[PDB]
Order: C-alpha cells, then structure tokens, then sequence
C-alpha cells in the first residue's frame, strides 16, 4: 500500500476527498497516455505521497511562497512550494488559483465543462467548491501555466475571471436571496454582482493597506455568515410592519404549539397569539426572523425594505475576533447602488490614507474612534449603533463645542489649538 | 491584441433554471418534503423541488463532470453550491426526486440531507466548513480535510435525517489565522501551536523585513536585535499564535508532538431568539492522531450528545448555556474548567463589548 | 511613656445599645413601619425600632451635640450613622418614636426618612454619596455640597415617603476620581473638564517627577521633552481626565466655563434580581451654574421622573431598560444620543467583560 | 449680606450645610469670646468665605497640598492649603484628620462627646459624618495642630485612633451585619474590628506601590457598596438550602402577588409557588437575596454560611473602573480569620514586589493574569470567577504541560526553557 494511513480514510459513510484525490491522478495520467493534452498529469499524485508523508510526520510539507502572479493583476494567485520539492519534483510548484464565483453559486452545466477542460490541462484536476470567501479553488499548478491558463479561462465561451487575493476587495459572496427565498428583502445577487464589476482595479490590483471582503445577506438569517467573515456586512431588513395571514395562522396553531415555540420565544415579547389572533407590535419588533422562520406560510418581512452595515467582521489577528457592529443602520438597496458605493469609497479613501499596515478596517475605526469613521461616511451617532452607552466620562469634544473663555483664548494664544 | 482583464464573473443570471428565473424573487413559501428535499412554491403558482448532497469540498473535476451527467438527467443541466459546500439540484416532476438521490449516491455517493425544518423544529447536522489543512496551508497546526472526514463518519447519522433539537453549526480551522466561520460556529475546531518559535537566525536577514514582524507580535514578545540584525522571543510573553511565521519563513513553530486542536463552542451568526455570539474556548488542548484524531472525535461527539440531550426545541448550543450557566455546562457535558479558559487577551477593548454586534434593534 | 498610637478605633461592641449587644446575632424579622421607621424583633422577643433622619453630611460639632442630648433623651444614649450618612437612633418605647422625629425635625431641621420596603414593593430616595467638591478638594470639575442641596430640595418628597416602585441611589463625584458610589448608581453626577492642560514648565521641573506623570496619562498623551526637561502634551490624545494634574502642579487644565457635570445612569450594587453594573453616561456635560445649578437639577429631575413613571415594581432603571432598550430609554427620557455617549477609552481589557463580577453563581 | 450665594442654600426643605457652616463660626466664636479654650475660632468662617468666592469664581480655592502627618504615622491626614491664605488668614491651613470610626457607625453619646471636645480644641468645629471610606471627617486645622489634637484623641476616656490615607491599607469599613440585621451570614463587625487591629502598621504607614481598600458586606445585597469600593470585598454568603417558613408564606400570599414579584423576578426560575407549598430549587439558587428580601419572615440564608471575595474593584484611574470579580468562590469567616488573613498577607507581599508606582491590585491581575494571582493565593482555577470562557485560543501553557519531544530538547539547549 502506497498510503498506509491516507488508506484508511476511503472507508466509512462520509464521501472520502482521498478517494476524490486518488480519483483525479488515476484519471489525469490515464489521460496523458491517451495523447490528451495534459502539462501536470502527475499532479494529484505529486499531491497525494506528500499527504502520505505529512500524516507520517504531523507535520505540513509546504515552504514559505515567493511572490507569482499573472500579467496585469497583483492578486488572485496564492504561490506554495513543498520542502520535499526535489524527492517529489512535481510539487517544486503547486499554486492556486482564486477563480470568481457566479453570484449565489448558481451554474449551468456548460459553465462547470469549461472550467474542467482548462484545468485538466494547465492544473493537477484537484479543485475545490467552495471555498469560503466564495472562490472556485484551482487546486495546484507551476509558474508558467498561470498565464496560458488565463488567457483560455478569458477565451471560454463562458469565461472565467480571477478572484482576488492579497491586500485588495477580496471575491465579494451573496447567499441565495430571490432566487429561491421568500424572506430576501432586496436581490442579493444582483447587488454581489455589480459590486464585483464596479470595482475590478480594486480586485485585481492591491492598493490597500490590507484586505477588505463584502457579503450580502437577503436577511437578518445571514445565510453567508456575513457579519462574521466580511468587513462590511450588507444584511436585508425591513422598516413597516410584517405581514400576517391570519387564516395561515389558524392553519398553524392546529398543530403547531405557537405559545411556546414562537411566543416565549420573539426576544422582545412582541407577537402575541390569543387563539384567534395574531398580534405583533412593530415598534417592539427587533427583526430576529425567529417567528417568520416558524410560520412561512403565514408570515412575511414588511414592505418598505433594504439594508443594515455591520462594520468589521474579521478573524482575531491582531487585536480580536470580530462579528461586525452597527455602522448604517438603513440603507436603501437599488440599482446602480450609490448610496452604498459613495460609503464603500469614503471608507476606503480614508482606510488607504490612514491605515498601517495589514491593518483591517474594524481596527482603525478602533483606533481612530466612532466619530471620526462617521465623519467620513457623513452619517450622525445613532443610539442603535451600541449596545450601552460608555461606562466612564472620559469623552473628547470638538473645540468648537466650547464655550468661549480665557481659558479656550489661553490655548489659541499658545497655538494649542 | 492583448488578453481579455476585468471582466469578471459571468452573469448569474443567465445561469439560472428556467423555473428560478421566471420566478425570481416572487416565491411564496418553502417547505421541507423530507431530510434533504425542500419544496418551494412559486406565486405564480409553479412548484420546485431543491435536493440537497453533502460534498467533500476538495472535488475531482471528474467528480464535477460526474455531477453535471447527472444534471443534465435530473435538473436541466443546472445546479448551485451551498454556503457551506453542499450541492444543491433543480428537480421539477418530483417522482423522479427519489432516483436521483439513489443515482447520486451511485456515482459520487454523496449522501442525500443537511438539511432542517424550522417550522418542525427537528434540525440535521450539516457539512463543515473547513481550510485547507496539510493539503496546501504553510502554518498549519492540525489537518482540514482528515478530521473532517472523521467527524462526519461518527456523527454521519445527523446529516442524513432530523435528530437534533436546534441549529448545530461545526467549523474548523487549522491555525489562529481562524479561516472559515470558525470564531462563531455552535462547535469550532481550531489549530493551535503551544511551542514558542526558535528564530533561524540566517533566515532572517535573507527573508524577513524585521519591523513588521516584530510589530506583528499581539503580545509584544518580538524585539529586534541591534548587533546581529535578527529577532529574539521573550519565551514569556509568547502565546503561540503562529502570527510572526506568517511574516517571516525564519520564525517555526511547528513541533509535531505539542501541535493540536482547542475545541470551541456556542457561536452564533443568525439573530433568531438571541443575539449574534462569538465561539468559547472549552477544551485547551487535544493531540494531532492521524489517522482518526479518535480524541479530537471523542470530545466532540461528546460535547454535541450532551447538549443533544438536554436542549429544548431550537435552543441552540449557547442558547442552551444561556439557561444552565457555564457551571451546568461544564459537569453534563463532562470538561475540566483549567486556568487556560480565563480570558488574558489583553489588546482587544472592553468597548467592543460595547457596540451593537447585531442587526437587531427597534425603529 | 511617649504618646499612645496604634490602639484603633474604640470597639464597637461597647458602643452598642444594650438591647443591640444582646440580641446580636439573634434577630427574627424588621418591618418597615412607616417611612424612616424600621421595627426590629429579636428571637427573645425584644422589639426594637430604628428611626432614620437625613442629614447633610457635613455636621457642625454643634449639631452633634445636639444630636447627643437628643440620643440620651430618646435611645438611652446610643445612635449610629448608615453608609450613606443618614443618621440612626434606636428606641424601645414605641410611643416615643414620633415624639422623636418632632424633636429632631425641630432642633436640627433633620428630616425623618430615607427609608424603602421591598416587601410592600414601595422605595424612598435615600441620601446622596458625594465627594467634598470646592469646600476642600484641589482637583474638583464641580461642587458637591451645592449640587447635593440643590438636587435634595427638588426631590424632597422622594425621600420622606415611600414613592417611588424600586430603589434608586443617587451619587455625586467632583471629579473623574470618582471617590464614593458614581461608577455604581442608578443615577450619578460626575464630574468633568473638556479642556487639556497647558504644561507650566518651570513648576514641572521644580516639582514634578516626569516619568510617573507620563505614565499616568491613560491615553499616551504625554512624552516627556528631554531637552527642555519638562513634559508635552499631544492635544489630539487629551480627553482631560485631569490625571495628569494629581500628579503633578504644573498640569493645570481648569477652566470655570468648560468644567461642569456628566449625568450617567443604570448602575447598580446588589445582587437582587440582575447582576451589578457600571453605570452609562447619557448626559455629556452640563455647566456649573452656582448656587442652584438649575440644567443639571432639571436633568437629573427629568431622568427620574421619566423612570419612575414607566418602571414596574422592583424595577431599577438599569432593569427598566433591560426591558425597553436604550432606543425607547433616550425617547422617555427626552435626551439625544451623540458620538460622545460611543465608548472610546480604549486601555481597558475585553477579558474583563468575561469576568463574573457579581456573587451569583451555582454550587 | 457678606455671603449672598451661599445665602440661597439655607433656603429649601433639605438640611443645609451652609446653616453647619455658621452655627460652627457663630458658635466658635462665641465660645472663643467666654474664654473657652478654642486654638481655630475663626477657622469655620473663613472657610465660608473661601466657599463664597469659590461659587462667584465657578473654581476651587485650594492648591496642591504639601505633606503633614503625625509623629510616628506617615497618613491619616490630608494636607490642604488655600490659594487665598493672605486674604483670608485663618484658612491658610486647613488639613483634615481621617479618624477611624467604630465598626458599623455604632456610637454612644459619651464617645462623640468626646470627639466634639477635642475637635472644639483644636479644628475648626467642622467634620464629616462620615467620609465615604468610612472615617469620621475632622475638616480643617493647622499644621502645628495636628499631633496635640492625636494627643488628646489618644487620651479620651473613650479614645479614637487616625484612620488611614495614601498608599496604605485604607480603614476598612462594614454593614451593620448582626448588630440589627437577620440577613447577615456572618459577624461583619467583628471582622472588620479585628483587620483594623490586626493590621494597624500597614494602616498607619504606608509602603505599599498604593492603596487597599476591604470592605465587609454580611450578604449579597452589599450594602456596603464594597465591590465596587473595596480592593477586597467580603460578601456573605451560604452553600446549603434557603430555609422556608411554609405557614409564613402563605401568610404572604393571602395579600402579596407571589407569583409576579417573586416567582418572576427570580433571575433562574429557582423559586416556585402553587398556591399551597413553596419550592426552592437551591442548585438552581445564585443566592441573589431577592425572596429573602420580600419575604424576610418566612425565608432565610441557609445555615452552612462564610464569603465569597471579590477581588479589583476600583475607580477608573488609570485603566478603567471596576466592580470586583470573584476571587474566591467560599471561604470561612471565623474567628481569628486566619484564612482570611493568609490570602490578604500572601496579595500584599506579591503585590508590594511586582506592583508599578500607582498600580492598583486589579490592575496588576490584569496586567500578570489569573494564572499568577491563583497560584499566589494557591487556589485552583473555578469556573465560578468567569462569567464565560475566553472568546480567543490564545492561551499560555505551564512548560511542564508540554509532551517531551525533539523541539522542547531544542528550547533547552539554547536554553530557553
Ligand atoms: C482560500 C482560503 C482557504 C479555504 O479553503 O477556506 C483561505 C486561505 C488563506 N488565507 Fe484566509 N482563506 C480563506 C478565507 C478566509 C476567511 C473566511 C471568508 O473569507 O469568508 C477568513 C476569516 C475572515 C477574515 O478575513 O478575517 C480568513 C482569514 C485569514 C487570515 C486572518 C485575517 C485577519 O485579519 O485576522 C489570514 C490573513 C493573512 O495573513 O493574510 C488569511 C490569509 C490566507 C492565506 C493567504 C495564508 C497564507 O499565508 O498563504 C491562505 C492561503 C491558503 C491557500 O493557499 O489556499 N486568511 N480567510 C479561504 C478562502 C477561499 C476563497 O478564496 O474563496
Ligand atoms: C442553503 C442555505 C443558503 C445558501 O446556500 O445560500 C441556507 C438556506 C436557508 N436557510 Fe440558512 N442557509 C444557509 C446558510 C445558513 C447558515 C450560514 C452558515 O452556516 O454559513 C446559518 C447561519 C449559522 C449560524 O447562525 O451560526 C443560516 C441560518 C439560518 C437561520 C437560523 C437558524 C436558527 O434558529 O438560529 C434560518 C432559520 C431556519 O429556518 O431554521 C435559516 C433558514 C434558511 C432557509 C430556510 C430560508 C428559506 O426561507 O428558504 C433556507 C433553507 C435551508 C434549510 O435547510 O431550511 N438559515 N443559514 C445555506 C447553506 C448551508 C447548507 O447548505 O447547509
Ligand atoms: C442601614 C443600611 C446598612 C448600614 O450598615 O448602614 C441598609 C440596611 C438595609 N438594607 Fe441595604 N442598607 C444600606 C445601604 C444599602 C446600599 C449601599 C449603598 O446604597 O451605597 C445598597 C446597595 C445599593 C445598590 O444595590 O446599588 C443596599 C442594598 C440593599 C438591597 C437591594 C435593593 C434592590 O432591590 O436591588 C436590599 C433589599 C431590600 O430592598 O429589601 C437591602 C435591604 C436592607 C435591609 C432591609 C436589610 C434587613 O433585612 O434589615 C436593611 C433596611 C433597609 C431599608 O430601609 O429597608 N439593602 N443597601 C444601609 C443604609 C443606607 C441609607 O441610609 O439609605
Ligand atoms: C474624603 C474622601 C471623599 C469624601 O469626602 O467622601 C476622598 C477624598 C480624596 N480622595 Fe478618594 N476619597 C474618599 C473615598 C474614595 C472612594 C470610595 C471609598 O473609599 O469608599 C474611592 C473609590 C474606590 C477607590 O479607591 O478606587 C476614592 C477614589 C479616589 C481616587 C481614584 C483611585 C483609582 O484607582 O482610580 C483618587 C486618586 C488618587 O488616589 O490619587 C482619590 C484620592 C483622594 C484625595 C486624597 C485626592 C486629593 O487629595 O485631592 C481626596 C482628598 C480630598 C480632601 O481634601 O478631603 N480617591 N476615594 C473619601 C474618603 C474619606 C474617608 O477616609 O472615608
Ligand atoms: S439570509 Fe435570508 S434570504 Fe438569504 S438565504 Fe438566508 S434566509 Fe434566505
Ligand atoms: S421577528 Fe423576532 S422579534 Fe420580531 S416579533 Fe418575530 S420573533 Fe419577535
Ligand atoms: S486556517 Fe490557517 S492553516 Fe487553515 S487554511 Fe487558513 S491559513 Fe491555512
Ligand atoms: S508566536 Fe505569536 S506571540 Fe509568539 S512571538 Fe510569534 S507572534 Fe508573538
Ligand atoms: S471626587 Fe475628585 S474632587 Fe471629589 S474628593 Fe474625590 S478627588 Fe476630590
Ligand atoms: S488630562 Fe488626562 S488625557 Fe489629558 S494629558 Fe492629562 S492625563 Fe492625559
Ligand atoms: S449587606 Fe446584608 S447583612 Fe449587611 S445590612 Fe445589608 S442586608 Fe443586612
Ligand atoms: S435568592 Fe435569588 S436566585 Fe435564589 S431563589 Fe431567591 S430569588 Fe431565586
Ligand atoms: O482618599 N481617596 O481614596
């Protein structure tokens, strides 16, 4: 056996990535043989005895990656090179590539052939769906396969552009929303889609002090977990009333036990079933989606919709974990989107003009403070945008909020002012 | 002439069924057939049947053609992903429902679920978001895909059927960098070293631009050498975080024996009955045991069994906390609370505590 | 001989009215009589009433003479104060208590009161915890004795009767010192400068020690300057908490225009019902305006009546706006939100927001 | 009038300390002018004055104080010194004395007499009853004053030592605990009396890097105020069943809305109440008081009684306020307190060796971690001192933790293990 321990995880219910791995090589140097035009037929297999090798060890077999990219763009191609790249020469190079998604991850068959064609080609066949910014994952390649594979990507006839990587708009991602869903309080994909056109430059060519990632939410559900894992967090919502069928409700409550499971359950006390009725105080409701997820068939999200930012989701490095806080608690959600476009650029003029660096926007907003991030944006403090108000005095002020005094004369005096 | 840039992704809406696009946002419900079947009913009356495959993630683009064989027999030749890494297919006369969940198994055996009904309140186990692990990350402390797979296989019943009480998200990650939705999952799986780094003092002036690194270090630890031109590790103020090899090749970590996992718990991304909640730490530390991780398993089998068996419909794990108390937590689900859980992250700000992590608030 | 030191203060047990000494230990149940008026029964059967009277802190010897004469008079010469300054005597003959309070009313102008009762569910406004403002202090934004006075005449009736439906303490510091209850009350008038200090750079060097002055500062805004040997401000980093001038004379940042008052709210102490909490600004600043201080009295007037009117029996304000919210608590009350109330004290450590700092928990 | 806005303040219903201020000048003045022997008689209406031109200025009067004490004590009083000492003479001086008061504030007349003796003698009539630490407040005498004044304290028949000030053990203060109230879980008099004499040098002469402050709260409701005005916060408490008088309460019930004002209130559904018999579910119980405290006749603590210390609580200055957090989930509070005393002793001498110049003890737990402060009490890590485990898995491990391998020899090699 090739792979004593690889081995024995192609065994148990679970759809084995080993049996998926071992699948490709099989497959890809059955195919060079068969005179197909394959430049990495050894690639999967390249693959697989350095995962052998690792489980043995514990321990990865991947160096440190010098910087290589494709012809015109800074980013989308994260390099690797394994420390064994000599006992396994196919792996001396095994880069990927960051392939753009389709808004909400929606295909046609042709789409996907073309994509296998290419790859099969130019890369080991190893790829991965999805990954978690959204990307298509080609999985390993060499320096002078990028380019060629490029240029056949951008000559399909549904062609594919690179994602991004580095310090620059990572791929923006959207959940399903109108597509398939009847809680999606604006189109999602449409949104996620022309955000990603409008500001290609900003993708392919990092600027930045770091990376900044988008992902829209069709609602407070947040199906792309996008306060969590986007810096900036358009999350669906409504401002009216929920719409109630109340013949739906009866429906429901024959069944269902509404007192408990929907009642006690509504966070603020706000719905309220009599056994005829259903009442539900709008000025109480939070929008938590608990009672609409319950009853669908009865309940809906309001008519007058859009959108609430939550600002500067990140992983901990360096100064914390965050989900994102409240930065716009309502935005109108319409084609071309420049109430949100004139924000994505006010942040980011100011984040490139003060940022240090691999500095996330969450931590310069923590550094500058809340005024000057709504000063910039051109939006007033919001008591929505906290949780509590400050426990301690220690608050600045604007000068000009001072009443004049021989004091304040004192300090322009000096020029300490 | 020039090749073609900044085009972009294609249209997704070209890439739509037939039914979805007609229909597009006008539906009028959803409604779970089964585990792994969603209804949906458009307004116009028009009815789509989703069926939902759990995937490896990691995909053979033979597995990718595969899957479009039986799109073309089943949907149309048209399918979506999931957030999460699941397939998802478009069928329209649902008799043939039933066949395709047995082709799919045929072919690529991906079973037929991750799914749950809110309206029933019985819940499935879904796929797990993952990273890369030794199959292409540099800093990696544990493997992805394998403990992925080890998971799945003793918890696999969940995913098929509804045997859960609430919403159960698993993550992992396979270092500190906590890529995925790890820092807010019910259950997180994450890489940690707990061996400080031995600079390489050669590396280091070849490789590494000193000022960065050392002003990458959370803790402080790093201070640059004067002589010398190299880095040094305060072993006392290092918490192993792998954040300076990040930035510089001649600052390792790894020692294979004391490289392992921290399992973290009662995350939450959706606002429903409670507000949006970062994962916990509640186990320090378990060992790197490829082929199985069987310990990696055991503990969290055993922290999902036990809220399992105590959790009322859709309260969800930190939901669950909400009502016990951490004392209660820690003895039913059978941990050791040690010194290592009391939070000594000293940069992040008391006033992030402050703001509002979450859209839910009142007009 | 040489002089006496180190013997203490005299031993309580022998200052304690005989009944009290007696019964130590041994009580049944108290019962709020009336306002001001706590009867107390011993397991013997002894019976005995305390009867409470505000005060304003800040006694003649005169007065406490006077108070003596009235304790031999009435409580067999025994008395005591409370920890919020409020004055006790100790009485068997119940017909004698309200020839008590007529006298105390009467010789010192003392009012009978202070007291609340949660078994009815009925609270007074006790006394105010304040600091000693300009009648003593060299670091005071504010006066204490003045705004106390001020304060107690318009909510006067508050404290002789039992009005209000759950406790409420009010507290008064002169400065961001905070020396008494402020960080932990209900409602809590702080102190504040809104200008940075001017470096006096003769009297630093005279005086000062530059480097614990600097590490005083809680933002980094002082440096010290080598080459003048004194110390530099960085006005952009200054939110004028004045620490820089406890250490140090040449750090002035006075100014009787910009000093005044923040309000903050929702602390709270016991455990009853809902954890402790640090109280929240939301009030940024109002001015001194002696000897009335007409806009802060009618604010903290408006947060108290706007509470009192919407709370429910037991329901502290920090309780009233668990239920209603911050958005609803800023409309009842009639004050704005502004970029000020955002928190940005950026020192203090997340980990302690993980802290339990309460004495609730399970065994 | 020579006073005419502090004239305003002896109007309105609320006891005025401006008529304190002139019935001490009027009534010094007085005894002054009968040949009494009075040292300040004009001490208390220069005090008014300065107070007057303070309310016309909006500004404090006194300037930053020079250092005064008595012989053989280095604090128990404040130097104060008036910027107006030429204008107004008799304030020139004008220093308190802190004097320690009797556990709980309990006095006889005899002992207050004799503090309004010595006080008439030599101050200027004014005190604080009581500063907020808990001393008797003696407000405003001369330098040449002060030890004369101890003298007299020190011979009373019934006599008072100085409290404390600067970066010492502060006086420690209490509830009136048993002496009046049936909650008490413990004889908070007696502790506090017996840290006071105990611990008399640490009081009287400070060394530390600042101040302590300990509190003792006979239960929950601290009325004390010591977790957020103590260092060291004594709170009782109890580890067995609340015990019910079930006549008593339905005695209760036959007028009090149980079900609404205990039942509802209680922050874990512990406590429940049919109609006929009450239940507590006392491992559910947090001991929060509330049915004790509606229900004092029929419900009481439990008999198997001590504390929970709370440790840290402090002002803002420097890193920010705090309410202290448990530090040690039950101790026994009997007398001579020794394991009281071994935790005090055991923080003070860790404390004075690592502490900072004005580092506070919270701030030094933050500051070197739980992990140390546990190990210096030598107590184990409890689930009890966190309100949630750590957010982050940026967690320390002991060397000794560590399996041995190839990279631990390495660290001992170079030697940096
Ligand atoms: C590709 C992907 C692995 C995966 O399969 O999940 C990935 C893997 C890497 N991430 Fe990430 N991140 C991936 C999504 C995430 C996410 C989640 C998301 O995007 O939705 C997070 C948490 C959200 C966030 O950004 O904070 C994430 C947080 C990080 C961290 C920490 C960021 C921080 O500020 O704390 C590093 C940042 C760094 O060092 O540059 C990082 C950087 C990296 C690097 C470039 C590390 C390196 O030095 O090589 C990764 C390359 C591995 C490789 O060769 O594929 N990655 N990373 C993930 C995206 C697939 C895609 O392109 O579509
Ligand atoms: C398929 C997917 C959308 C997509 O691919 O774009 C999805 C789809 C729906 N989600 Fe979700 N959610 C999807 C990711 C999520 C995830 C986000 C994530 O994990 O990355 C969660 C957030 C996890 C978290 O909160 O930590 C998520 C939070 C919810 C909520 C919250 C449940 C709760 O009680 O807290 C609802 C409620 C419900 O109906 O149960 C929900 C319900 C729904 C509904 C029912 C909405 C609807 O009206 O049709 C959709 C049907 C799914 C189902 O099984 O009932 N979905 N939604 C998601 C991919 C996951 C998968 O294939 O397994
Ligand atoms: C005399 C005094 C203790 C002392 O040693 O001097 C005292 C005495 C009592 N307290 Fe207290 N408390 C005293 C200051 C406090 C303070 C400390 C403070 O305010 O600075 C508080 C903590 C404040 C906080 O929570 O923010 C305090 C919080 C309580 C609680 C909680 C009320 C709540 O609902 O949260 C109880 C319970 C109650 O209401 O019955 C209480 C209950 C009591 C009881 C009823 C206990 C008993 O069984 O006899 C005593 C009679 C109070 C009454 O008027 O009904 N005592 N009590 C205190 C006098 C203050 C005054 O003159 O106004
Ligand atoms: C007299 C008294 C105010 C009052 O009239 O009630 C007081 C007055 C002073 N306090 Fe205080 N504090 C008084 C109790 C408190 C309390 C509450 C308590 O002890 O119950 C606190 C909050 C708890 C704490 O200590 O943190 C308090 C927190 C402070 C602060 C902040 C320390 C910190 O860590 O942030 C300062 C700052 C300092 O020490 O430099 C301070 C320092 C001062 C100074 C010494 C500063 C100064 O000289 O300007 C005060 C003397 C003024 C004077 O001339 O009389 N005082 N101070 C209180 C003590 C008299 C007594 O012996 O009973
Ligand atoms: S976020 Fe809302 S709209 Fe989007 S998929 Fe989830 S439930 Fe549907
Ligand atoms: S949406 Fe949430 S908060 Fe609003 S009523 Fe329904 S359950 Fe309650
Ligand atoms: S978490 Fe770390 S190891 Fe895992 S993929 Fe992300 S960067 Fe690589
Ligand atoms: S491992 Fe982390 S803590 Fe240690 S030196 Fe590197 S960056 Fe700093
Ligand atoms: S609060 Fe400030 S002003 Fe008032 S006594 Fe304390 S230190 Fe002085
Ligand atoms: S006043 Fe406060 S913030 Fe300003 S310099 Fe001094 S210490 Fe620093
Ligand atoms: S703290 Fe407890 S024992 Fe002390 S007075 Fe208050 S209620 Fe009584
Ligand atoms: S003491 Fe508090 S927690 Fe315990 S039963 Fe009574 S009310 Fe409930
Ligand atoms: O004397 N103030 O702690």
């Amino acid at each position: 056996s090739e792979t004593p321990l690889l081995d024995e995880l192609e065994k148990g219910p679970w759809p084995s990535f080993v049996k998926e791995i071992k699948k490709t090589a099989e497959l890809m140097e059955k195919a060079a043989a068969e005179g197909k035009d394959v430049k990495m037929p050894k690639g999967a297999r390249g693959l697989l005895k350095q995962l052998e090798i690792s489980y043995k060890d514990k321990k990865t077999h991947w160096k440190h990656g010098g910087i290589v990219s494709v012809v015109g763009y800074g980013g989308g191609v994260i390099g690797r090179y394994s420390d064994l790249g000599e006992q396994i020469p196919e792996v001396e190079h095994f880069h990927t590539m960051r392939i753009n998604q389709p808004s909400g991850w929606f295909y046609s068959t042709k789409a996907l052939r073309g994509l296998c064609d290419v790859w099969e080609k130019w890369g080991s066949g190893l790829t991965n769906f999805h990954g978690s910014t959204g990307d298509i994952i080609f999985l390993g390649t060499r320096s002078e396969y990028l380019q060629p594979c490029f240029e056949d990507l951008g000559n399909l006839e549904i062609p594919f552009d690179i994602g991004g990587s580095g310090s620059d708009l990572r791929t923006p991602s959207a959940c399903m929303g109108p597509a398939l869903c009847e809680f999606a309080c604006y189109d999602t994909l449409e949104l996620c889609y022309d955000l990603t056109m409008t500001y290609q430059d900003e993708l392919h060519r990092p600027m930045w002090p770091y990376k900044f990632k988008i992902k829209c939410a069709g609602c407070p559900n947040d199906c792309v977990a996008s306060k969590a894992r986007s810096d900036f967090a358009i999350i669906g919502t409504w401002k009216d009333d929920i719409k109630v069928d109340q013949e739906a409700v009866k429906e429901y409550a024959s069944w269902m036990d509404i007192e408990n499971e929907v009642v006690k359950l509504c966070p603020t006390g706000a719905i309220k079933w009599d056994g005829k009725e259903l009442t539900i105080d709008n000025r109480e409701c939070v929008r938590c989606m608990h009672c609409i997820n319950k009853m669908p068939k009865a309940l809906k999200p309001g008519d007058e919709r859009g959108a609430t930012i939550l600002i500067g989701g990140k992983a901990p490095f360096v100064e914390g974990a965050v989900i994102g806080w409240v930065a716009v608690p309502f935005v109108e959600v319409e084609k071309p989107y420049d109430e949100i476009k004139e924000i994505l650029e006010a942040i980011w003029d100011w984040w490139d003009e003060e940022g240090k660096f691999r500095e996330r926007i969450g931590e310069l907003i923590w550094r500058k403070g809340m005024r000057e991030f709504l000063k910039v944006i051109g939006r007033e403090a919001d008591v929505r945008m906290v949780k509590a108000p400050r426990n301690n005095p220690f608050m600045f002020f604007e000068k000009d909020e001072l009443k004049p005094s021989a004091y304040t004369e004192e300090l322009k005096k000096r020029g300490m002012w | 002439e020039g090749v073609k840039t900044d085009f972009g992704p294609p249209y997704f809406r070209d890439l739509l069924h037939p039914v979805i696009a007609k229909n597009y946002g006008k539906w009028k419900y959803h409604e779970v057939v089964k585990p792994g079947v969603i209804k949906r009913v458009a307004e116009s009356g028009d009815v789509i049947y989703v069926v939902r495959f759990g995937t490896p993630r990691l995909l053979s683009i033979y597995t990718v053609r595969e899957l479009c064989d039986i799109a073309d027999k089943y949907s149309d030749g048209y399918l979506r992903w999931t957030s999460r890494n699941n397939v998802e297919f478009f069928v329209t006369d649902e008799s043939k429902i039933d066949d395709l969940i047995n082709e799919v198994q045929e072919r690529v055996g991906f079973p037929c679920g991750g799914t749950w009904d809110a309206v029933k309140g019985e819940y499935g186990l879904s796929n797990i978001v993952h990273t890369q692990g030794w199959i292409h990350c540099h800093t990696p402390a544990i493997d992805a895909s394998g403990i992925v797979k080890a998971v799945m296989d003793e918890l696999y019943e969940y995913f098929t059927d509804h045997k859960l009480p609430a919403m159960c998200r698993i993550s992992l990650a396979c270092c500190a960098n906590m890529c995925g939705a790890v820092h807010a999952s019910d259950i997180a799986i994450v890489g940690i070293h707990r061996t400080p780094p031995i600079p390489n003092d050669e590396a280091i002036r070849k490789t590494c631009e000193i000022p960065s690194t050392v002003a990458a270090c959370p803790t402080g630890a790093l201070k640059p050498d004067m002589k010398n031109k190299t880095i040094k590790v305060d072993v006392e103020k290092c918490m192993y975080c792998g954040n300076c090899y990040t930035m510089c090749p001649g600052m390792p970590l790894f020692d294979p024996e004391n490289d392992g996992a921290a399992i973290m718990v009662g995350g939450k991304l959706s606002e429903a009955r409670r507000m949006p909640e970062l994962s916990k730490v509640v186990v320090p530390w378990v060992p790197n045991e490829p082929p199985r991780w069987p310990t990696l398993v055991k503990y969290v089998k055993q922290i999902l069994e036990a809220w399992a068996a105590n959790a009322n419909k859709h309260e969800r794990l930190i939901e669950w906390v909400d009502r016990i108390g951490w004392e209660r937590f820690f003895e039913l689900t059978g941990l050791e609370f040690t010194q290592h859980l009391i939070d000594d992250y000293r940069i992040t700000p008391y006033f992030y505590s402050e703001f509002r992590a979450s859209t839910q608030f009142k007009w």
